């Protein structure tokens, strides 16, 4: 229990936040949700001098269908991903994926902006968002960056976010039309940090070849992992238990996971393996529209 | 070095007090707002008992610094009972022996409260289990709780 | 109107306290001028120390004192445990640290230094600043290599533990003349109770020195007896106050180092001291259990009947005895046979030491670990003999006939003798009627492209009298209400309800009007406590002859009040109808009348010299079969427990609604032990499972949609009322039956040894298809 001592402030605006924590501390931290920071405090695994509460800043809370993409504010709650738009193409994968993030009590306060900056190796969001080819706009005192999700994820509990700067919004490209999206994970109890999980997304060619496929892996290394070559197999080829099995069985060969408590290294590689093909199963079906259902 | 003044609504009664930022909401809601009803078991958003209604949404009073709750409505297990009469959730919990120790009772009850008060949905055994799942108990296990919640929702809706 | 209450489903009396939140818990308590104790615990598994630097801890403001070892090895005895001793030999030690010794460290999480500050936030703020340099010693972890003993824990050495031995008649000939002789060793997982309320203590001294108040939760709250002796200030003056408890499962049962440090520090400062445990701490400091090694052997004939059965057991006690005396180890060695025909036996239990958290007594201690191996050797035996586990257990269960069956095993001291006084009856019709209730055969019949089924039996050492006595008291009043004092303790299993019924039945007063007071040693100078499914026939047996002492004290006193002699109508309202049907005197007005008129209107007859209540030599042994079916996902490691049904015979269920809680709830704690819970230590010595993210507690979705309950009240034992202990009968055979099902569903060999059953182990079916 018992978190360390710190000074605490609530930011009024997006640059107010940047303005204050900048001169406020070499080691000043942001809070928003809390569900990762506050527990890291009761374990005394973090020593912020200054905490900046941004959880009460206007703009970063809404969901837009801008252009050929979809904008999501950083302070968007996990619960407001299971609900409600939800978003376009909706269910996308996320409402199927967020439904795994712990429980309602935690989902009620955990932000998307937090989980990405926190970047737990087993975080369900980045794994998904990499398969969607995310794009993260990060405002700083000096200027504003936009970083794709591939460079963002550094290691477990490490992101490529510069100290001081702030994740503002995540925008995902609205992919093609009538494609298949699925997400499954395995864990001892429903909602625990999964042993292995996968998010696979297939786009149909109708005439029914495969036009595009994006695959990611939960718990293959220190971060989410694109199986860029396991995807190459599916391309042009149709359906089929085998192409699926051949794709899945070839996504895990490049993976060395970490153990031990919940499972060993090679173990996880085989769980992830059944996660890939299984997601690819429902990654069809959902890809059927033409609607009339 | 730094004091913070809270203006929070708790179970109706509004409070104004200065607290050091690092004190967790759970500790604040037990001292000196002596509402021991909220209970603390794990220390990292798991045990359940921890759970309170924040602004209508059930959140853990234990992953929230008391300071983060300024200018907000908060409700605890003390707020169910209205003039002697136990809130129906409390009644069915006793009618179905949904509790033996006591700890996992604030947690579950407060989780179930806004779900109850809002007109939907029914709660059937399967959907009932999923609802309470965010709370752990080491005594029941759940069978009677799941049976308790369902009972509460029948006298609620279809109700003779 | 002869309204009956025992056996009825009545809603609990405790309910409202806990629902509204009017009830106070140990952590809930606040006292002005409080000091907050935080404990600096070990970070080494095995190490001797030079510790002298609390300087910057002492010098941070808000901190009143930092307690080192030198303060407390004083007086400052070392944690005594009591009777059950012989002793053989000897004791010291463990006891634990027992209080912070300035020399060696025997496990991570051991108390070394206590701080005392104004708020608990500042308390551990100063706890960090304490520095202790260690000499790392070699680390002992495997119970078997404990006694093949290099790397000795105590320099006095101080042979690791106590060696318990029990063995009937002629097992040499029972084995030598056997066709199938079966040898296999089993290993049980190290897990505990892990209740929701962590441990918490509050001590307020009356600096008038006369006394000391402890709203601490010390689990026989009548074991001030230890603290008294330790502090040498006995015996009243250590007045214990009642608090509600958030579950214990025996894991909290007794005196801890924290208890005495607080009490000492409180006394010698005249300042109230408060202590509240981390969960993390709880995982490394609160008593452990369950870790054993079960070498076993069987002697069988072409019929399949038992002739001989047993070999050595290695109970890993952690680093220390912690009023966790051979008691449980002694029990274990007594009943690895369960309710079976077992002509002979050879227990050689080795209670041993390792660098782990000192082992206490988890719900059904030593009987979860034993009924596992026993039912895992019986299932294995059916593989070679060739035929069904169902019809093996079916005809060499417990002949009766035989009854009373004075065994059959030892040399019978469970825990003293002599027993097993199995005067309680029909072993079989339970199993028979339990499967005639009603499925089992119905989904052994499985199209089973899913998975399969399992069984297991459990008898229980569950009224550990204790022996001789238990106190109780009933009091009628001027206000309508009734009061019951008892040596019981509401861990949250419904004592205060059960006793109220017992009293209600005999007094003809609604259980609503009756209140129950417990664990308040000023009202109750003597009580035994609550462990080993006991408190009903003992403390309920106290309540009976208390309520039966008033009826004479009253009915006699009522005949004097009016002028009618002691015969009337039949006499209950609760009041007094003579005749049919003139007049009446209520039971309360009688009491209100006995004021300062030369007297007193109450009873408290248990007990005197030659005790009361009287429960002596032989306890009741309840028995029960668990039935399970599981499905398994083989491409991953998953499983969904499709069905579950524990069924246990126990005469006179006092409250059916609440007993259902005690059966189901326990059963789940068993599944938790069977498939989720294990304390994992890293090979160097550090605990890995310290949070809740690591240690897996069963949650709502994974549990069986129903545990069915089959209890019958045939054959009431002869301790009036003929009732049994039931607070443990859930978990007993929960481990073995799950295990059998898993092996039945794969299906290879029936060859599972180590619990729990991890998802990694459970793709050895990827092998099967390969
Ligand atoms: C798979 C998965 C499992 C989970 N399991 C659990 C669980 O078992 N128990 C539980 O309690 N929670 C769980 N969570 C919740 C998890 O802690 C999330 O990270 C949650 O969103 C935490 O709140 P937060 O990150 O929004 O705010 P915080 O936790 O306060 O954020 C922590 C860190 O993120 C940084 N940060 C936050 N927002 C921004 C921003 N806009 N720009 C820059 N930096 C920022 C801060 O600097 C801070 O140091 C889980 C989440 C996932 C994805
Ligand atoms: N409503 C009840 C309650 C109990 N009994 C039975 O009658 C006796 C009265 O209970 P008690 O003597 O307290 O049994 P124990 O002392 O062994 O403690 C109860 C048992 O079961 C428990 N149930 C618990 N339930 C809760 N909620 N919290 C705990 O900490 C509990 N701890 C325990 C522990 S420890 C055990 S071993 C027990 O034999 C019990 O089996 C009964 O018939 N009907
Ligand atoms: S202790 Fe705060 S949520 Fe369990
Ligand atoms: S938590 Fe102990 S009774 Fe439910
Ligand atoms: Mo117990």
């Amino acid at each position: 229990m018992k978190p360390p001592s710190f000074d605490y402030v609530v930011a009024d605006s997006v640059e107010h936040a940047l303005r204050l924590l900048a001169d406020g501390g070499d080691d000043a931290k942001i809070i928003a949700g809390g569900q990762s920071l506050v527990p890291l405090l009761n374990f005394r695994m973090s020593r912020p001098s200054l905490l900046v509460d941004i959880n009460r800043v206007p703009g970063l809370a809404n969901i837009r269908k801008s252009d050929q993409t979809i904008a999501i504010g950083a302070l968007t709650r996990h619960a407001k991903l299971t609900t409600s738009k939800t978003i376009s193409q909706n269910l996308p994968i996320l409402s199927e994926a967020a439904a795994w993030i712990a429980h309602p009590q935690i989902r009620n306060r955990g932000t998307i902006g937090g989980s990405l900056a926190h970047a737990d190796a087993a975080a369900e969001l980045p794994v998904v968002l990499l398969a969607l080819d995310a794009y993260v706009t990060a405002q700083s005192l000096q200027g504003e960056r936009k970083i794709p999700l591939k460079e963002l994820l550094v290691s477990h509990f490490v992101s490529s976010i510069l100290p001081g700067e702030l994740i503002v919004e995540v925008n995902v490209p609205q992919l093609p039309h009538g494609s298949g999206a699925a997400f499954d994970e395995f864990s001892r109890r429903h909602g625990d940090y999964a042993i292995g999980g996968a998010a696979s997304l297939v786009t149909l060619d109708e005439q029914g070849k495969c036009s595009r496929a994006r695959i990611t892996v939960l718990g293959g290394g220190s971060t989410a992992i694109r199986c860029q070559e396991a995807e190459n197999i599916l391309i042009d080829s149709t359906l089929s238990s085998h192409d699926i099995a051949a794709a899945a069985h070839a996504a895990v060969q490049g993976l060395d996971p970490v153990p031990t408590v919940h499972g060993s290294a090679q173990y996880r590689a085989q769980v992830i393996r059944t996660m890939v093909e299984r997601t690819l199963a429902k990654a069809l079906h959902r890809a059927r529209p033409t609607k009339e259902s | 070095m730094n004091a913070f003044r809270l203006t929070v609504e708790v179970n109706g009664v509004t409070h104004a007090t200065d607290v050091e930022p690092r004190r967790l909401l759970a500790d604040f809601l037990r001292d000196d707002l002596h509402l021991r009803g909220t209970r603390v078991g794990c220390e990292h958003g798991v045990c359940g008992s921890c759970t309170v209604i924040l602004d209508g949404q059930p959140v853990r009073s234990c992953t929230v610094l008391a300071v983060q709750a300024n200018n907000s409505r908060i409700e605890t297990v003390e707020s169910l009972q209205k003039d002697g009469q136990l809130h129906p959730l409390q009644r069915s919990f006793s009618k179905c022996h949904a509790l033996q120790c006591g700890f996992c009772t604030s947690g579950f009850l407060m989780t179930l409260k806004p779900l109850y008060d809002d007109e939907d949905v029914t709660l059937d055994a399967t959907s009932a289990r999923e609802a309470i799942s965010g709370n752990l108990c080491r005594c029941t296990g759940y069978q009677q709780i799941v049976e308790a919640t369902v009972d509460a929702f029948h006298c609620r809706d279809h109700n003779d | 109107n002869r309204q009956a209450w025992i056996g009825q489903e009545v809603l609990r009396r405790e309910d409202r306290r806990l629902l509204t939140g009017t009830a106070t818990f140990a952590g809930d308590l606040g006292v002005p001028g409080q000091l907050h104790m935080r404990i600096v615990r070990s970070t080494q598994a095995h190490a001797r120390i030079v510790s002298i630097d609390a300087t910057e801890a002492e010098k941070t403001p808000g901190v009143r004192m930092v307690i080192t070892s030198e303060h407390t090895r004083h007086l400052g005895s070392v944690l005594l445990e009591e009777l059950g001793y012989h002793e053989i030999y000897e004791n010291i030690e463990d006891f634990s640290h027992p209080v912070l010794a300035v020399d060696k460290v025997l496990y991570v999480g051991q108390p070394v230094v206590a701080v005392l500050a104004v708020d608990p936030y500042l308390a551990e703020d100063a706890a960090e600043l304490v520095s202790i340099e260690y000499e790392p010693l070699p680390v002992l972890l495997d119970p078997e290599e404990a006694l093949t003993g290099k790397v000795e824990l105590f320099p006095g050495r101080g042979n690791e533990g106590a060696r318990i031995k029990k063995a009937y008649g002629d097992i040499d000939r029972a084995f030598a003349e056997a066709e199938h002789v079966i040898r296999h060793k089993y290993v049980t997982n190290r897990h505990s109770g892990v209740p929701m309320e962590p441990r918490a203590v509050v001590v307020q001294p009356d600096p008038a020195r006369d006394t000391l108040f402890i709203w601490g939760t010390v689990h026989v709250h009548d074991n001030r007896r230890i603290i008294a002796k330790m502090l040498n200030l006995p015996e009243v003056n250590v007045r214990m106050k009642h608090v509600e408890i958030g579950g214990s499962f025996g894991v909290k049962g007794g005196v801890f180092p924290e208890n005495v440090v607080a009490a000492w520090a409180a006394r010698t400062l005249g300042v109230p001291i408060k202590w509240t445990e981390d969960r993390v701490e709880h995982m490394t400091s609160t008593s452990h259990a369950r870790e054993m090694v079960h070498k076993l052997e069987l002697a069988l004939d072409a019929e399949g009947r038992i002739l001989g059965m047993k070999d050595e057991i290695f109970h890993n006690h952690g680093a220390y005895f912690r009023q966790a005396e051979p008691l449980v180890s002694d029990i274990t060695a007594g009943i690895v046979f369960g309710p079976y025909r077992v002509p002979a036996y050879d227990a050689t239990l080795h209670a041993v030491f390792t660098n782990k958290t000192p082992v206490g007594a988890y719900r059904a201690p030593g009987r979860y670990e034993s009924t596992f191996a026993r039912e895992r050797i019986f299932d294995l035996a059916c593989a070679e003999i060739g035929l069904s586990k169902t019809e093996f257990r079916r005809r060499n269960l417990l002949t009766a006939e035989d009854l009373p069956w004075t065994p059959g095993l030892d040399i019978v001291h469970e825990p003293y003798h002599f027993d097993s006084g199995d005067v309680v009856k029909h072993f079989n019709e339970a199993l028979e009627a339990a499967n005639f209730s009603e499925w089992l055969e119905e989904s052994k019949r499985l199209r089973a492209d899913g998975r399969k089924v399992g069984v297991g039996l459990g008898v229980l050492m569950d009224k550990a009298g204790l022996g001789l006595f238990e106190t109780g008291g009933v009091e009628v009043s001027r206000a309508g209400r009734v009061t019951v004092k008892t040596g019981g303790s509401s861990v949250g299993q419904g004592i205060e309800t059960v006793l109220a019924q017992i009293v209600a039945e005999e007094l003809q007063i609604a259980p609503e009007n009756i209140d129950i007071v417990h664990s308040d040693t000023e009202l109750i100078p003597d009580g035994v406590g609550s462990w080993s499914s006991r408190s009903t026939v003992l403390a309920g047996g106290a309540a009976r002859k208390a309520a039966l002492a008033v009826v004479e004290k009253a009915r006699r006193l009522a005949s004097e009040m009016l002028e009618a002699d002691p015969d009337d109508l039949e006499l209950t309202a609760g009041s007094f109808k003579v005749k049919g049907t003139d007049q009446q005197i209520s039971l309360y007005e009688i009491a209100a009348a006995r004021d300062p008129f030369t007297a007193r209107a109450d009873n408290d007859e248990p007990g005197l010299a030659a005790d009361a209540v009287y429960m002596n030599n032989a306890m009741n042994y309840p028995y029960g079969v668990t039935l399970v079916q599981i499905e398994l996902d083989p491409d991953t490691g998953g499983h969904r427990i499709l069905r579950f049904s524990t069924s246990t015979e126990a005469g006179r269920v006092i409250n059916p609604l609440t007993t259902r809680g005690q059966i189901i709830g326990a059963a789940v704690q068993g599944i938790g032990g069977a498939l989720y819970e294990e304390f994992l230590y890293e090979e160097d010595g550090q605990p890995i499972t310290t949070s809740f993210m690591d240690y897996l507690l069963p949650s709502a979705q994974e549990m069986p949609n129903v545990d069915c309950f089959v209890t019958e009240d045939a054959k009431s034992p002869d301790n009036p009322f003929g009732a049994k202990g039931l607070g443990e009968i859930g978990i007993i055979a929960a481990g073995a039956a799950i295990a059998s099902a898993i092996d039945d569903a794969i299906a290879d060999g029936v060859h599972t040894d180590r619990l729990p059953v991890t998802p990694e182990q459970i793709f050895s079916r990827c092998q099967g298809l390969n």
